[PDB]
């Protein structure tokens, strides 16, 4: 995924 | 005459132009004038949350509204299970339990990638972080004191439920050698840092179980806002407990003796908490904490936003570092002792040029021995520079030993080295190392083994003079790289950062017991790196402009540095003192002959008050805005001379034989809009200064002259005498052991500030006039809404409001619908007075527009209250209410609007002792709003309820009620  | 209530004079319209005028220009200048650079890196990770739904309504009565998460970073955590320290995260004022996701995924990441390889650091004590989040619902703390007690009784529950956790088999995985754990950390954000305070003063508190609070942007000296009591009695609460526990003299008697406090604020970025509220020196001695910048921190190097100083990538690595340092899982407290852990953040948090930094190599055990020949080839002469303009040109392993001057001078001396290559740690191999040597007797005289010294022999004859030498490593000054290619000391690009400078600073005293400094060139081929060691004067390198504030402001101060300087000068200005002055910087160019300079120049503009430098790497054109003594907050602590104002340390190539000018000048239009931070909150309470002091000229004329004259007439009337004598009044009252003194008026009590109660007058004169017309337009609006209801038909076609308070209806629901009915009251005696246009109707609908302006002034007092009332049912949560606060708080206003509704007119007025009791009351409230309004906001609608039951008294029984 990732996300900030 | 029947003057319009839209008519305004020219002396009361210029006066609100200018009003208006210097708030634009106040607030225009604040977003775009002395901004510092953004300079924070996105972080990017992979969130999860696991909610620790065990800790319910049995452990706590607020967990039916709270609730407590671990958190877990997905591809690392791949269970729900405690493996180490547990630390605790609060999140502020609306604040998310999710903004936990960058710093406790930092730590996540950093344990997996390093750590948990590094077997020496596990023998030390050192685990993962579990990182404990809590979901406050985006609750509103800093408008509501009840909401920040609830807060600190929940998480005194959580922290008992989390260290209860490390008794569970089935849900902890550690050493069974290891004790159990009996602290958190917590790390708390804004309003979280006082949550985190708070904590420790509530009944609920477990005795040692909080040793390590670090806050992000935590306004710790003086609460946000003053709306609500609750929140200036806990503020008072904890900033009382700190001041009595930190002044006791036998640390038995000190509840915080092994509690740190490290308070790190965002800078001038930060917009939502002044960073001027941060300083906890009036809270914390130095040996338990320090308040530091942003733009301090080594590898940092930038101010932040309130939201930015969580996900900050460079933040984020070095808090996490900082948290790793601390750590020791062998003790039960799962900390190193209090001393080693407030080094070991004046390490990763501090610039190292502070007073209280501590200097390690001196005094430590030798590394090395240096056999070098007797030749002194490698022995320079004393006073000469050592600059190595490249690394590894003989090809061989060199050293350079610099002899330490005698102690006999009696003038303070420095040993200054800076280099741009990476000085090796001992036991390590590089393009550099430095380190102190002492002489080793060639007579056998015993001493240590030496098994870790390591021996470097440089000699190769029959000389082979024996050094014992310590690596400098462990103190050196990380300085951001100043190059002619950097703009700024940070990169918000990760490929583009610049590897750092490296600098060491030594008094002689420090070094006198060694006898040189040995700058080993390891390197053999030649590589790019430069070093500049030497020793200086204190009278050569610091100089101090005494110089006062009126003549720094009319003319601006201008220094010539000459060409035979050392490489570090400092010049210090002790009259820039002030956070409210903002200043511009100009260095000249250096004019280097023939050769380019071995490095830009680099200027550290820092203040030693709260620990804040801000660096200008390859300077010419710096803005300088200081954090130094704030209006509203408690005054500084004593300090030396030699610490006083402001400083800049300047880094310059001494190799260029060029002189160098600094010049620092005021910023008029900076320093204008420093005032929006320190003075926005005045513009709850002292624009009912204004109202005040212009209800009591419509009184005075309406009980002499029977006319109740309209808003901007009293307007008129009072800015010809009332307001200007009035101002001159608190103006005199400034003039005119104890930690609140600061808390009144402008909130300084230095002369040269004054102008601010005129510029705070004048402006809240303007907002008071664009509200009143506000006003106006609103009930011409709504009574032209009415009005076309009233064609589009034509064409086409009591006493029982107490109960409702005494029960669930707070008072600020009720105030609220009193301001309702009272613009209903005010639209139907404006339509009223267009019909008939009677002087009896003017006087009602003047009188009811002004009662109608000063109910609309303590609105916003009120109106947070409802917006938590409004969340806490979304939430379900039901708060009761004493019946004899709700009463007796809108009862008088309820009274009056009824009266109000019923269009009578307020009796005009031992008559005379009614009449001056008006005014009496009116002058009160205005000086009231003026003096104690920034502070005690909260009882502004206490006042006003007063006089809101006078009115209620004239009009019954000095009148038919
Ligand atoms: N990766 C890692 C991470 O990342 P992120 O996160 O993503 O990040 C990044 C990003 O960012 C951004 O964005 C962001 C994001 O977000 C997300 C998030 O979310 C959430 O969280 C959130 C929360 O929730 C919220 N709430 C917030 O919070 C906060 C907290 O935190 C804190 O703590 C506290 O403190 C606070 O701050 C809070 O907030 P609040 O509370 O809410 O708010 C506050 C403020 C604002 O408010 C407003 C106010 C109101 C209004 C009113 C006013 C008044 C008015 C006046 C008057 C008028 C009247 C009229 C009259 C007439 C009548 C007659 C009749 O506050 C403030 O600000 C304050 C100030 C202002 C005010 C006031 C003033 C006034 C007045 C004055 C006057 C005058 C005076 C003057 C002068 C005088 C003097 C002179 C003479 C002498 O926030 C947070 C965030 O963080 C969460 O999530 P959730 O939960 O799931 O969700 C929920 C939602 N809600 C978390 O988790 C997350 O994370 O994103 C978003 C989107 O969506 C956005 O939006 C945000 O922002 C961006 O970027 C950025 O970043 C940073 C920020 O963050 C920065 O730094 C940078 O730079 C950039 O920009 C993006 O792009 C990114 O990506
Ligand atoms: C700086 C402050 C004054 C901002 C408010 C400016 C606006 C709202 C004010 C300033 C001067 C005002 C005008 C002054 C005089 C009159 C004459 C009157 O018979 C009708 C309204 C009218 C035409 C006013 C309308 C509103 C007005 C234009
Ligand atoms: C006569 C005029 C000035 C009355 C209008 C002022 C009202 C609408 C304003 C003034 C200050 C405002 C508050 C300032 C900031 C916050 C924090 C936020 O998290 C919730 C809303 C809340 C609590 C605002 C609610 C509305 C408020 C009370
Ligand atoms: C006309 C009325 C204007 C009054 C000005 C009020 C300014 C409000 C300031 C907001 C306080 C900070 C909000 C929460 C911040 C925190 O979490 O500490």
């Amino acid at each position: 995924g990732t996300t900030s | 005459p029947w003057r319009s209530p839209w008519a305004i004079s020219v002396f009361a319209f210029v006066t609100s132009l200018l009003g208006i005028g210097l708030l634009l220009a106040v607030i225009h200048s604040s977003v775009t004038r002395q901004i510092d650079p953004k300079g924070c890196r996105m972080s990017y990770m992979r969130p999860s949350y696991a909610k620790l739904s065990d800790f319910d309504t049995e452990h706590t009565r607020l967990a039916s509204k709270y609730s407590l998460y671990l958190y877990r970073e997905q591809g690392i955590d791949h269970d729900v299970k405690v493996r180490g320290v547990p630390v605790l995260f609060i999140p502020g004022n609306a604040g998310s339990y999710k903004q936990v996701r960058p710093i406790a995924a930092e730590a996540a990441n950093y344990f997996h990638d390093v750590l948990q390889h590094d077997e020496a650091a596990l023998r030390a004590g050192v685990r993962s972080l579990d990182f404990f989040t809590v979901d406050f619902n985006e609750d509103i703390t800093a408008f509501h004191g009840q909401t920040l007690l609830d807060q600190a009784e929940y998480l005194n529950e959580a922290i008992r439920y989390i260290l209860s956790l490390y008794l569970d088999p089935r849900v902890s995985e550690r050493d069974p050698d290891l004790p159990d754990p009996t602290s958190v950390i917590v790390l708390g954000h804004a309003m979280g840092g006082i949550v985190a305070r708070t904590m420790l003063i509530m009944p609920n508190y477990q005795h040692n179980s909080i040793n390590t609070i670090i806050t992000m942007s935590a306004p710790h000296a003086r609460p946000p806002v003053s709306f609500d009591g609750q929140i200036v009695q806990t503020y008072k609460d904890i900033n009382n407990y700190w001041r009595h526990a930190y002044s006791q003299k036998w640390a038995n008697d000190n509840p915080l003796w092994h509690v740190t406090l490290v308070s790190i604020a965002g800078g001038g970025l930060d917009t939502v908490v002044p960073s001027d509220y941060a300083s906890i020196e009036s809270l914390v001695p130095d040996t338990h904490g320090f308040t530091v910048f942003t733009s301090t921190i080594p590898n940092v190097w930038t101010s932040m936003d309130h939201q930015a100083i969580l996900w900050c990538d460079q933040f984020r690595k070095v808090i996490i570092r900082a948290l790793f340092d601390i750590v020791d899982v062998h003790r039960a407290s799962q900390t190193k002792p209090r001393a080693q852990r407030m080094r070991v953040f004046k390490k990763w948090f501090l610039s190292g040029m502070e007073t209280v930094a501590e200097k390690i190599a001196p005094t430590s055990d030798p590394t090395t021995l240096l056999i070098v020949d007797d030749k002194s080839d490698s022995i320079t002469a004393e006073g000469e520079r050592l600059v190595l303009r490249e690394l590894g040109t003989q090809g061989s392993v060199r050293a350079h030993l610099m002899p330490i001057p005698p102690p006999g001078s009696p003038e303070l001396k420095r040993f200054t080295l800076l280099t741009d290559t990476k000085l090796d740690k001992p036991g390590e191999n590089g393009k550099l190392e430095v380190m102190f040597c002492s002489v080793i007797p060639s007579q056998p005289n015993p001493t240590g083994p030496a098994i870790p010294s390591q021996l470097d022999l440089s000699k190769g004859n029959a000389g082979t003079t024996r050094l014992a030498c310590t690596n400098v490593a462990p103190d050196v000054i990380t300085l951001p790289a100043s190059t002619r290619f950097a703009r700024f000391p940070f990169s918000v690009r990760k490929e583009a950062e610049i590897p750092p400078f490296s600098y060491l600073e030594y008094v002689l005293d420090d070094i006198s017991e060694h006898q040189f400094v040995a700058v080993i060139e390891k390197a053999t081929i030649p590589t790019p790196g430069f070093v500049i060691a030497e020793f200086s004067d204190h009278s050569n390198s610091h100089h101090t402009r005494h110089i006062g504030l009126r003549n720094l402001l009319t003319f601006g101060i201008s220094l010539r540095l000459p060409s035979n300087r050392p490489m570090m000068s400092e010049v210090r200005i002790p009259s820039v003192k002030s956070s409210l002055l903002a200043y511009n910087l100009r260095i000249s160019a250096l004019e280097c002959s023939g050769r380019k300079d071995l490095f830009a120049p680099l200027v550290r503009q820092y203040l030693a008050e709260p620990y804040e430098s801000k660096y200008f790497v390859n300077a010419r054109q710096a803005a300088v805005s200081l954090h130094g003594v704030a209006p509203y907050v408690p005054p500084p602590m004593s300090r030396e001379p030699e610490a006083e104002g402001l400083a800049f340390q300047l880094w310059t190539d001494p190799t260029c034989n060029s002189s160098i000018q600094v010049d620092l000048t005021v910023d008029v239009m900076g320093s204008l809009g420093k005032l929006y931070m320190r003075y926005r909150t005045v513009f709850a309470a002292f624009p009912l200064f204004i109202v005040s002091l212009v209800l009591r000229k419509q009184f005075q004329v309406y009980d002499s002259t029977g006319s109740f004259i309209t808003f901007a007439e009293g307007l008129d009337l009072s800015l010809r005498q009332s307001i200007p004598v009035m101002l001159i009044v608190l103006a005199a009252l400034t003039l005119s052991t104890n930690f609140h003194q600061n808390d009144l008026l402008i909130g300084t009590q230095d002369p040269f500030f004054l102008f601010l109660i005129p510029l705070i007058g004048i402006i809240c004169v303007g907002v008071c006039t664009v509200v009143n017309y506000i006003a106006l337009s609103l009930t011409r609006l709504i009574s032209v809404v009415i009005s076309f209801i009233g064609f589009l038909t034509v064409r086409f076609g009591t006493a029982v409001l107490l109960f409702l308070v005494s029960t669930m209806i707070p008072y600020q629901l009720a105030y609220l619908v009193a301001c309702l009915v009272q613009l209903g009251t005010l639209v139907r005696a404006q339509r009223i007075s267009s019909e008939l246009r009677s002087p009896a109707n003017s006087n009602f609908h003047n009188y009811v527009h002004s009662i109608f302006i000063l109910m609309l002034w303590i609105l916003p007092i009120n109106l947070p209250t409802l917006v938590v009332w409004m969340h806490n049912l979304s939430v379900h949560w039901l708060t009761p209410f004493t019946s004899h606060h709700n009463v007796f708080s809108i009862m008088p206003f309820i009274l009056l609007v009824e009266t109000h509704t019923t269009g009578q007119m307020i009796p005009r007025t031992c008559c005379v002792l009614l009449r001056h009791i008006t005014s009496i009351l009116l002058l009160s409230l205005a000086l009231y709003a003026a003096v104690y309004g920034v502070s005690y906001a909260y009882t502004l609608h206490q006042f006003v309820n007063l006089f809101a039951f006078w009115l209620v008294m004239v009009h019954s029984t000095a009148d038919d009620w």
